[PDB]
């Protein structure tokens, strides 16, 4: 059966996991953030002495980098950080192609299109802003926006249409059309925050967490609120699986991995157990995503390591 | 500080006052508190939420 084996860990920060994220052209490499403030892209061996070696560090920043995206071609890289900048890289060498001016506050999440075109970003300003590959605003949301912090903001994949999900502090989730940049719905639901939302491959869902861990479930087109599943203390961070409807929340001791199909929980993944008192015995998981194999899968947890695992029958 | 004569001798005044503006204007002296500065506070706190779906 189907069930989870600790791989390995890497080694290579000296501040905490804030992101990860792997493209599919190259599953091979795979890109990081933290919040000793550079990107590290690492090089995988597949020995199980280690389990990887950072390649380069990309340098630059005066704070922390929240979240980082790769492109779909896997040569260029970007990265929003709480410096209120964001940057586009050249994973090559380094050598920064632009460097995104204008926010006043941090700039929390970022995401990057399929087209490669059309840039998001939500910032602490309570503004949702789009941004083009020439490093200038196309547009800027200042008009039915969050009243309070913006979270996360995602692309949805879609049939053709454009649509961009939003979520803030305010416990609300927008969709957002393009082209007229209306309001597509407004869902309510959560107490507490809103940490995290996360869109299906196919894109007909929004999985939503945040201070209530509670893992809500949406549906963009027909806008209806289909159930609530308790998810534990407190969800940072979400992933759908790229070859099943599973999903894996990240809760502070432990990952929970879920089939969906029917709902259970299949596994939850407990890493070392070594001796520590009292307010967070081990650390929490913060980030994860999956690989395009979908045998393995990757967390950030606030030690300053990735631990990996993988999929075992 | 102002000297004031008399038939006797000299006599001094002298006269401080404090200025009392921190909520707004002219803006004259600025607005945080002088010897125990102040954590200015404001408040708001307020939840109804229930799930729904409100299509826009």
């Amino acid at each position: 059966t189907e069930q989870m084996t600790l791989r390995g860990t890497l080694k290579g920060h000296n501040g905490w996991v804030t992101q990860i994220a792997t493209t599919p052209q190259f599953p091979d490499m795979i890109l990081s953030a933290s919040r000793d403030k550079t990107i590290i892209m690492w090089k995988l061996t597949r020995d199980e002495t280690n389990y990887g070696i950072p390649q380069r560090a990309l340098r630059g920043h005066s704070h922390f980098v929240s979240d980082v995206v790769i492109s779909s071609d896997g040569q260029f890289a970007l990265s929003g950080s709480w410096d209120g900048t964001l940057r586009l890289w050249d994973l090559t060498t380094g050598t920064t192609t632009r460097r995104f001016v204008g926010h006043t506050k941090d700039v929390l999440s970022v995401a990057f299109s399929s087209d490669n075109r059309q840039i998001v970003s939500g910032s602490r300003d309570k503004t949702i802003k789009l941004w083009n590959t020439l490093g200038v605003c196309k547009y800027t949301v200042q008009d039915e926006s969050h009243s309070e912090w913006v979270s996360c903001v995602r692309f949805s994949p879609n049939s053709s249409n454009p649509i961009i999900v939003s979520c803030g502090w305010d416990k609300l989730v927008k969709v957002w059309n393009l082209a007229n940049c209306k309001l597509k719905t407004n869902h309510i639901g959560h107490t507490g925050y809103l940490n995290t939302v996360t869109v299906s491959p196919d894109g007909s869902l929004c999985a939503s967490g945040g201070k209530d861990g509670q893992a809500m479930l949406w549906d963009l087109n027909e806008g209806k609120h289909l159930y609530t599943l308790d998810g534990g203390d407190i969800i940072n961070a979400l992933c759908f699986s790229p070859n099943r409807y599973w999903l894996c929340a990240a809760t502070g001791p432990s990952i929970k991995i879920w089939d969906l199909e029917g709902k259970i929980i299949v596994d939850e993944l407990k890493q070392e157990v070594i001796s520590t008192s009292s307010k967070a015995e081990p650390p929490q998981c913060t980030s994860l995503a999956w690989s395009a194999d979908g045998q393995t899968l990757f967390a950030g947890y606030t030690d300053n390591l990735v631990r990996v695992w993988q999929v075992t029958i | 500080v102002r000297h004031v004569l008399l038939r006797q001798g000299v006599l001094g005044i002298k006269v401080k006052i404090m200025l009392p503006w921190d909520p707004s204007g002219k803006i004259g002296p600025k607005k945080p508190l002088p010897d125990h500065v102040s954590i200015v506070e404001p408040k708001d706190e307020i939840l109804p939420t229930t799930p729904i779906s409100e299509q826009k």
